[PDB]
């Protein structure tokens, strides 16, 4: 019947940088998790505050499935409650956080030879991000006391840098990319669920 | 950031009951995702896992210490908090409180509740007998090389705390260890260098703090 | 019950020296292992986790690598500030256990000591008891003899002794001396003088005062 486009995400062609993510809702229809979970093609998988196997029994109003990319060493920051430019300035999961964080390496797609730079991330921001906060502001950051006024130069900072994924990179800098399904079931009635 | 304060008794006595709490700030132990754990390390030794406790209750103990104590959380004040059971002269330590890594389960369904992520500052608590006691403070008066200090003199149990000037001097400090005196007493000795152009212009004064008595004395150290 | 083995127990190594500690764990342990640093009378921080990568904020000098049942960490350049206890801990299933732990000094070149004596306060000896401190400040090794002469009277018993931990900084330690009796017996004399003989030092230096400003 009315599967729930859980290829459009996964198996989309253009990742979004993982300072200016990119979310997609997912309702009305009924989703088939198991074609998640039975796949070793992942190298993370952990969900948190539900168990993947006890998904196909349950009901949600909706999924939000955010997805980015980062490099590897850099997955085992998109956890509650972790730490690290990509936790504070990029991705912020929440304390209670109920929902899966699915990442796999796309080293053969998303590296190209010297370097591709179109990669961005957050590196620089006066406070940490909320949860699920979305910070795409491209405003010189002040690291000293001179008022930068978007110049460039000593102590003013650009706060976006590119990532350079080279194909022969070792495996902690290789591009992954990573989809995080979250599972809210708000006031509304419940439109998201398993099969039969 | 998420902080995690301890509270506890200074001493208690032997075979009685040990009871420690930890206060969380700016993260709220409701829903969250972490198991809370309390982690002891007697002096000089090593540390021993306790046990751990998730915001709905469910817990982990050391099987080695299971039956003498037992954890829970009150997630209404944000706290939670140990009770050891018929106290030893061994259970003499310092107790940790921490919280653990955001549990998960894996693919395959498989629960993991992970490592201590961050640590309070710790609550020592001494199995005694004995005269909980404030200290006296008694001030130790002075090419520029100044020693000024103050003699923390006969207080029990451990520990005391020493800052100078209120935290604003903290470099050339040196805050000894307590010896204990044959009268059963800790007894202590802070110190500090400091250029000999400050004994008579700039204030310096220690803060010593005896939790076990609810102790405070500044004293103002002069030539 | 997994029971971890850590070597070594402790640890002499100097600044800018590669120093690797080990963890061996009885029974497999997958990469479900961690590593935490306890600079003195501080709490553990968490230096490594899942064998091999690194907490936020930890310097990049520290590594850890090992799967299984063997698991090293390495400090790549030491550091002054590096001087702690490193625990292991592992945490497969659900029963936890640490290492005995590594502690981690700092050898450093021979120094010698600052000497400070401080006469028993006044407020002090309004109480009946009457303690004369004598300081040494910041020196290299540990090892020092502190005699206390009264009148050139060799004490032995009225005194006791506490070191320092090695100095995050520079690496050195500090001792105080104190010698305490009675008010009584205080005033019956004149020259108070401590001696601390040291091996930075050419001549055992002696520092002194006599009873009230004098
Ligand atoms: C993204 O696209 C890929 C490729 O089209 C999908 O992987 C493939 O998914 C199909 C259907 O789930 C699998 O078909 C299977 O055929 C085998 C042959 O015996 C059998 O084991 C199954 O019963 C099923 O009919 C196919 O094996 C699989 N290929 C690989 C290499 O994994 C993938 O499902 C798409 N992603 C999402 C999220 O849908």
């Amino acid at each position: 019947t009315n599967l729930c486009p859980f290829g459009e995400v996964f198996n989309a062609t253009r990742f979004a940088s993982v300072y200016a993510w990119n979310r997609k809702r997912i309702s009305n229809c009924v989703a088939d998790y198991s074609v998640l979970y039975n796949s070793a093609s992942f190298s993370t998988f952990k969900c948190y505050g539900v168990s993947p196997t006890k998904l196909n029994d349950l009901c949600f109003t909706n999924v939000y499935a955010d997805s980015f990319v980062i490099r590897g060493d850099e997955v085992r920051q998109i956890a509650p409650g972790q730490t690290g430019k990509i936790a504070d300035y990029n991705y912020k999961l929440p304390d209670d956080f109920t929902g899966c964080v699915i990442a796999w390496n796309s080293n053969n797609l998303d590296s190209k030879v010297g370097g591709n730079y179109n990669y961005l991330y957050r590196l620089f921001r006066k406070s940490n991000l909320k949860p699920f906060e979305r910070d795409i502001s491209t405003e010189i950051y002040q690291a000293g006391s001179t008022p930068c006024n978007g110049v460039e130069g000593f102590n003013c900072y650009f706060p976006l840098q590119s990532y350079g994924f080279q194909p022969t990179n070792g495996v902690g800098y290789q591009p992954y990319r990573v989809v995080v399904l979250s599972f809210e079931l708000l006031h509304a009635p419940a439109t998201v669920c398993g099969p039969k | 950031q998420v902080q995690l304060q301890e509270s506890g008794p200074g001493l208690v006595k032997p075979s009685e009951t040990l009871s420690v709490t930890c206060t969380v700030s700016g993260g709220s132990i409701s829903s969250s995702r972490y198991y809370w754990g309390w982690i002891r390390q007697p002096p000089g030794k090593g540390l021993e896992w306790i046990g751990s406790i998730y915001y709905s209750g469910s817990t982990y103990y050391n099987p080695s210490l299971k039956s003498r104590v037992t954890i829970s959380v009150d997630t209404s004040k944000n706290q939670f908090s140990l009770k050891l059971s018929s106290v030893t002269a061994a259970d003499t330590a310092v107790y940790y409180c921490a919280r653990h890594a955001a549990a998960y389960y894996d693919r395959s369904g498989y629960y993991f509740i992970e490592y201590f992520q961050h640590w309070g500052q710790g609550t020592l608590v001494t199995v005694s007998s004995a005269s909980t006691k404030g200290p006296s403070v008694f001030p130790l008066a002075p090419g520029g090389t100044a020693a000024l200090g103050c003699l923390v003199k006969d207080y029990f149990p451990e520990p005391v705390t020493v800052s100078w000037n209120s935290g604003a001097l903290t470099s050339g400090v040196h805050t000894f260890p307590a010896v204990l005196q044959s009268s059963g007493l800790y007894s202590l000795s802070s110190v500090v260098t400091v250029p000999s152009s400050s004994l008579g212009t700039q204030t310096y004064i220690c803060n010593v703090n005896h939790k076990p008595s609810n102790t405070k004395v500044d004293k103002r150290v002069e030539p | 019950d997994i029971q971890m083995t850590q070597s070594p127990s402790t640890l002499s190594a100097s600044v800018g020296d590669s120093v690797t500690i080990t963890c061996r764990a009885s029974q497999s342990i997958s990469s479900w292992l961690a590593w935490y640093q306890q600079k003195p009378g501080k709490a553990p921080k968490l230096l490594i986790y899942k064998a091999s990568s690194l907490e936020s904020g930890v310097p990049s000098r520290f590594s850890g690598s090992g799967s299984g049942t063997e698991f090293t960490l390495t400090i790549s350049s030491l550091q002054p500030d590096d001087f702690a206890t490193y625990y292991c801990q592992q945490y497969n299933n659900y029963r936890y256990t640490f290492g005995q732990g590594t502690k981690l000094e700092i050898k450093r070149t021979v120094a010698a000591p600052s000497v400070f004596i401080f006469p028993p306060s006044d407020e002090q000896l309004k109480s009946g008891t009457a303690s004369v401190v004598c300081l040494l400040n910041n020196f290299y090794p540990r090892e020092a003899k502190v005699q206390w002469k009264v009148d050139n009277a060799l004490q032995s018993g009225n005194s006791q002794e506490s070191v320092t931990e090695q100095d995050s900084k520079d690496s050195t330690y500090s001792l105080s001396s104190t010698l305490t009796l009675s008010k009584a017996d205080y005033e019956k004399h004149k020259v108070y003088a401590c001696e601390v003989t040291h091996q930075g030092l050419s001549s055992p230096v002696t520092k002194s005062f006599n009873r009230g400003e004098c």
